[PDB]
């Protein structure tokens, strides 16, 4: 199960769906643009759990720890798929087929404009680098994966080991489709590198971009509700 | 606290 062509295989099985959304009838304004970018995130946080559930070996881990890995990465999971998406698209951010922003439509919110200026120069190295579907699903699990995950104390030990196997396992793939290439072994190593690098730059976005929806909450410029609400509450 | 997350997971 854990073996590069048969995890690649699961991964790409566990793709969460498109969810739709269309833009309001009247022109936006601060108000309604917030409100059509946090209905859309909070669904698709619920098929993210799904999605999840779904890779080899993370039901096998605590709950606890299956509960600090989703609060530690969502917003960059949001994110990277949003990228994915946008990677043929210059200058445009799909947020879904029927919700297409123009970079400068960013100045109707105070504060997103920087947001989606490190959102749009992300997916153009992306685009640069010629990134391929198989690459994509390998660097979004490691993305879920990888967070600080610090000794807690928790009321009831194999979890952590089980999380370090289950992320070597992940990057002994990306090594793998990589070598499909065929390119040098310097150019194999400056590429994986390349991706790499990258995780720093998402995790930079989800900050400012977490930062930015907590304030809005506080100066009630968008109510927000169920699940989304849960994950910031907690946050 | 993350009483609908635990909803999901199970
Ligand atoms: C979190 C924000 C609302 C939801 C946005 C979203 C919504 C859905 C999605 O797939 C990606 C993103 C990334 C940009 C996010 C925004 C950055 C700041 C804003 O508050």
């Amino acid at each position: 199960a854990l073996s590069p062509e048969q995890l690649v295989l699961t991964l790409l099985e566990a793709e969460p769906p498109h969810v739709l959304i269309s833009r309001p009838s009247a022109p936006f304004t601060e108000a309604s643009m917030m409100m059509s970018l946090t209905k859309l995130a909070d669904k698709e946080l619920v098929h993210m759990i799904s999605w999840a559930k779904k890779i080899p070996g993370f039901v096998e881990l605590s709950l606890f720890d299956q509960v600090r890995l989703l609060e530690s990465c969502w917003m960059e999971v949001l994110m990277m798929g949003l990228m994915w998406r946008s990677i043929d698209h210059p200058g445009k951010l799909i947020f879904a087929p029927d919700l297409v922003l123009d970079r400068d439509e960013g100045k109707c919110v105070e504060g997103i404009l920087e947001i989606f200026d490190m959102l749009l120069a992300t997916t153009s190295r992306f685009r640069e680098l010629k990134l391929q579907h198989k690459e994509y699903l390998c660097v979004k699990a490691m993305i879920l994966l990888n967070s600080s995950m610090y000794p807690l104390v928790t009321a009831t030990a194999d979890s952590s080991r089980k999380l370090a196997h289950l992320l070597n396992a992940v990057t002994d793939a990306l090594v793998w489709v990589i070598a499909k290439s065929g390119i040098s072994s310097q150019q194999q190593s400056m590429r994986l590198a390349n991706l790499l690098m990258l995780l720093s730059h998402v995790r930079h976005a989800s900050n400012k971009g977490m930062e930015h929806l907590l304030n809005m909450k506080c100066k009630n410029v968008v109510p927000v509700y169920d699940l989304l609400l849960e994950m910031l509450n907690a946050h | 606290r993350h009483k609908i997350l635990h909803r999901l997971l199970q």
